[PDB]
């Protein structure tokens, strides 16, 4: 049954999350010194491993709040709800800077996640279906893509424009319950624990720890729901704003197994779009 | 303290810390209950704002438990007679003792510490007595820092420390 | 033509506090990438702006030094250098006004 | 009605008009910028050009110079068009003004507008800038182009 | 004169128990006598009644009327003695809970008339309050929906009894 794996993986992400934050030698301070074209050299001085560039963004104004995407901490991205480990100097990234890059990558990796936990909730119970991976396609693509396996008896199957249009349905339901992107950074063996079922995600954590010099791994949830990141995500579900799942196409090598590549593209409230460009990105998105 | 003593005629070194232990705990324990006719008694008024200024419109639950070590005077001075009539006696007392402390807000909301953990604290605190002066006694007057002390324990609010807010004519360094 | 009756207070509030009467609220509310400061879209940043304009007055006050009296308008363009700068070939011609302090990384 | 009005109405009447105008362009020729009520730099902005216009068409020719005489009442500002703005402005064929609203003003709360002629010697303005290409919604668009193109 | 307002800030509330919900701090701030309208100040805080206090100040930056910069600096004042003295957290989370015009004490001039005739002119004074609550602005209440009617209507229908009967 899903609900019951569900229930559990929450039951370790939760476990993992007091154990986490049990070790915290009682409230120690850290100095956050800002390095920003705006409000310059302002100092935040915060709790260790409780505080998150979000809070420091709450110590500026509601305006940081609300155009702040990421963090760059130490010139690495961070999430905002990522809790800071360590004195550091921090500057806030939004979607109207001169190279928004890695706010670009973090949103669409986001929207990808959003898909896979979207697609997963809408099929029948007597079905199968097994998320692989969201991989790492570029926005200048046109649409974020996420692999999914599903069982044999609906190999024949294509999904219906209905199909498609109760998966946009469901992903803006996702979008209006206003899902804050937890985060959390574990040894490998968490995550194998957490991610026992599921061959695909064992084998995406393997890669993902051997890359890295030690066996740190990312992990996401947004409700119920927990996913193996490539990278830092957006704050919040609520960013979203204009969100189609585009098409679905079946990968030519089905040798092994029939793999369904889920295509959609997105945008944030920040960067809306007319209804006569939505469309053209819409045209694009399902090549 | 032949100076102090020739002043008083009945004056004890020996019996002096039990008598500065029991002037600085109920100083300590009168501020939980903000009674500040009993402080004027037992603080001098040099050290009254020190230590009732930032405690208005707040709460103060210290307490006092066993401390490790006795008491015991470290340094005598006395007063080179800036004043007619005016004479000034100083004694400085080493305490190694554990305490309690939690500080609310106005709204009961807790600051600092808390409220049944005991800390360990040691403190140098000088009293001192008007001389000459009938009806005196010897009342808290200050506490002494030391420069190698430990930080206090940290605040449980997160503080932003603004930069330096500019003029637009005015150029960041 | 004089009020035949007191007007109410009950029929006042209703005149009073209509929405037509009320002030609305603005959406045009932007941050100003450069300075973090509010600016209205469709009008220029306050904050750059006074900035640019007191560098502009700065450079007002240099040119009536050099210029000397009124109707003494130049003939040829004029280029502002700050210190450490001197003039290039295209500079080479032109009237130059000198300024005591560095070059604003705005001004290019 | 005043259907296809082109002109306002300002000043004492429409010599006051003139003369206001007048003196707001002399300002500009002399200062290269000038702040002033958006609706007067508007309705002045229509001269400023035409007077580049016959700035340009000569130093030598007389009914250029009876115009440049009456538009500027300080008249060493007369050499400074022929010489040093009208040269200027030989390639292109327009827009020599550039006009941009400004925050009201402090006592009367006018709406307000800065006039330069464009490629003065002074701070450059903050001027308003359109999103970088490097934007989410500007690199989606970028791919649509380049499959367009790539589909002829 | 009364000057209540300025007393609000000097309760003091007993100590929370661990098994209690986190009260929110709030603030009472104003400003005596603006040689200002009150009627006129009133819009000017009827405006920002319900908004957070960046979202406040924005609109009031961008306002073109006299009272607006004042009732900024107002605000701007309680922002900093909430963070300092009040022990706010954070200045960006709070919101204007009530804001409000009251009247000052006045002057009596004299107004010439065009004849012997004259009139007497009031030289107007206003104070402004505000009080700040930590915390971010409460949701504005949801316009009534068409089920929210018919619920209402069938509860009155179902709430009648038999009148003038035993
Ligand atoms: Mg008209
Ligand atoms: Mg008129
Ligand atoms: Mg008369
Ligand atoms: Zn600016």
């Amino acid at each position: 049954s899903p609900t019951e794996l569900t229930e559990m993986r929450n039951d370790l992400f939760n476990k993992e999350k007091a154990r986490q934050l049990s070790l915290t030698p009682r409230t120690e301070k850290i100095e956050v010194k800002h390095v920003g074209k705006t409000d310059p050299g302002t100092v935040f001085v915060m709790n260790k491993n409780i505080s998150t560039p979000y809070s420091c963004a709450m110590h500026l104004s509601e305006w940081y709040c609300r155009k702040s995407i990421l963090a760059l901490v130490d010139g690495q991205p961070w999430d905002m709800y990522k809790p800071l480990t360590k004195s550091c100097e921090i500057k806030f990234l939004t979607f109207k800077d001169c190279d928004p890059g890695e706010v670009n990558k973090a949103y669409w990796r986001s929207c990808a996640m959003m898909m896979g936990c979207v697609i997963e909730r809408a099929f029948k119970d007597e079905y199968m279906v097994n998320l692989v991976r969201a991989p790492e396609v570029p926005v200048i693509s046109g649409a974020f893509c996420y692999d999914v396996v599903l069982d044999s008896k609906l190999d024949e199957w294509m999904p219906t424009k209905e199909n498609l249009r109760s998966f946009t349905k469901d992903a803006h339901a996702l979008i209006y319950k206003d899902l804050p992107f937890e985060t959390l950074e574990v040894e490998a063996k968490v995550a194998l624990e957490i991610f026992q079922h599921s061959k695909y995600k064992v084998d995406f954590i393997e890669e993902k720890a051997s890359q890295n010099p030690e066996r740190i791994v990312k992990l996401h949830r947004i409700g119920d729901f927990i996913d193996v990141s490539e990278g830092p995500l957006i704050p919040r579900t609520s960013i979203c704003f204009q969100y189609e799942v585009s098409a679905v196409h079946n990968l030519q090598p089905t040798q092994p197994s029939l793999i369904r590549r889920f295509q959609g593209v997105s945008l944030p409230v920040h960067l809306r779009a007319h209804f006569t460009i939505w469309d053209k990105l819409l045209e694009r998105s399902r090549k | 303290i032949r100076r102090i003593k020739d002043y008083d005629a009945n004056f004890k070194i020996k019996d002096f810390p039990e008598k500065a232990k029991d002037i600085f705990i109920e100083a300590h324990l009168c501020l939980n209950n903000s009674d500040h006719d009993r402080l004027h008694t037992l603080v001098t008024e040099h050290c009254f704002p020190d230590m009732t200024w930032d405690i208005k419109y707040k709460t103060v639950r210290w307490s006092f438990v066993e401390s490790l070590e006795p008491s015991h005077v470290v340094q005598v001075r006395c007063s080179s007679m800036m004043n007619q009539g005016n004479v000034y006696g100083q004694i400085t007392v080493r305490m190694h003792t554990r305490q309690t402390l939690a500080i609310y807000d106005r709204f009961g909301r807790l600051m600092y510490g808390q409220e049944d953990v005991p800390k360990d604290v040691l403190e140098y605190v000088v009293f001192e007595k008007q001389l000459t002066n009938p009806y005196g006694s010897w009342r808290m007057h200050t506490k002494i820092v030391p420069p190698w002390a430990p930080p206090k324990q940290p605040i449980l609010k997160t503080v932003m420390i603004p930069g330096p807010q500019l003029k637009p004519e005015e150029e960041y360094e | 033509a004089a009020p035949k009756n007191r007007r109410t207070i009950e029929v006042n509030r209703c005149r009073r506090r209509n929405p037509q009467k009320l002030i609305k609220v603005k959406n045009n509310i932007d941050v100003c990438p450069e300075c973090g400061h509010l600016k209205q879209k469709h009008v220029l940043c306050a904050y750059c702006y006074e900035k640019v304009c007191k560098e502009t007055a700065e450079i007002r006050r240099q040119i009536g030094k050099q210029e000397g009296g009124p109707f003494k308008a130049p003939t040829i363009e004029t280029v502002v250098l700050y210190t450490g700068e001197t003039p290039s070939e295209q500079d080479q011609g032109k009237r130059i006004i000198e300024r005591d302090r560095k070059r604003p990384s705005w001004f290019t | 009605i005043s259907h296809g009005r082109v002109f306002r109405r300002m000043g004492l009447g429409p010599e006051s008009r003139i003369h206001l105008l007048r003196n707001l362009l002399t300002g500009l020729v002399r200062h290269e910028r000038i702040e002033a009520p958006w609706a007067r730099v508007d309705e002045m902005r229509g001269y400023a050009e035409k007077l580049i216009d016959y700035g340009k068409l000569g130093d030598t020719n007389e009914r250029a110079m009876r115009m440049a005489d009456f538009w500027l009442t300080e008249k060493d500002l007369i050499p400074k068009l022929f010489q040093v703005l009208a040269p200027r402005y030989k390639d292109q064929t327009g827009g020599y003004t550039r006009m941009l609203q400004i925050p009201n003003r402090s006592l009367d709360r006018a709406k307000m507008a800065v006039i330069e002629y464009k490629g003065n010697c002074l701070p450059p303005l903050p001027l308003p800038r359109r999103d970088s290409h490097l934007t989410l919604l500007n690199q989606l668009l970028q791919g649509l182009r380049q499959d367009l193109r790539q589909s002829q | 004169i009364s000057r209540k307002w300025e007393k609000k800030n000097k309760i003091v509330y007993p100590p929370q128990l661990p098994g209690e919900p986190r009260r929110p701090a709030e603030i009472y701030h104003c400003r005596r006598q603006i040689k200002y309208s009150k009627d006129k100040m009133w819009y000017l805080a009827k405006l920002i009644r319900g908004m957070s206090i960046d979202q406040a100040l924005a609109q009031l930056e961008f306002n073109d009327k006299k009272g607006a910069k004042i009732i900024k600096e107002v605000l701007l004042e309680a922002q900093d003695m909430a963070v300092r003295d009040h022990n706010v957290e954070f200045r960006s989370n709070l919101y204007i809970a009530e804001s409000t015009s009251g009247r000052g004490q006045c002057l009596k001039r004299i107004r010439y008339h065009g004849r012997g005739r004259f009139g007497i002119m009031e030289k107007v004074y206003c104070h402004y309050f505000v009080k700040l609550v930590e915390g971010p602005p409460p949701p504005p209440e949801p316009p009534k929906t068409a089920v929210a009617h018919a619920k209402e209507y069938i509860q009155q229908l179902r709430s009648r009894t038999i009148v003038h009967t035993l």
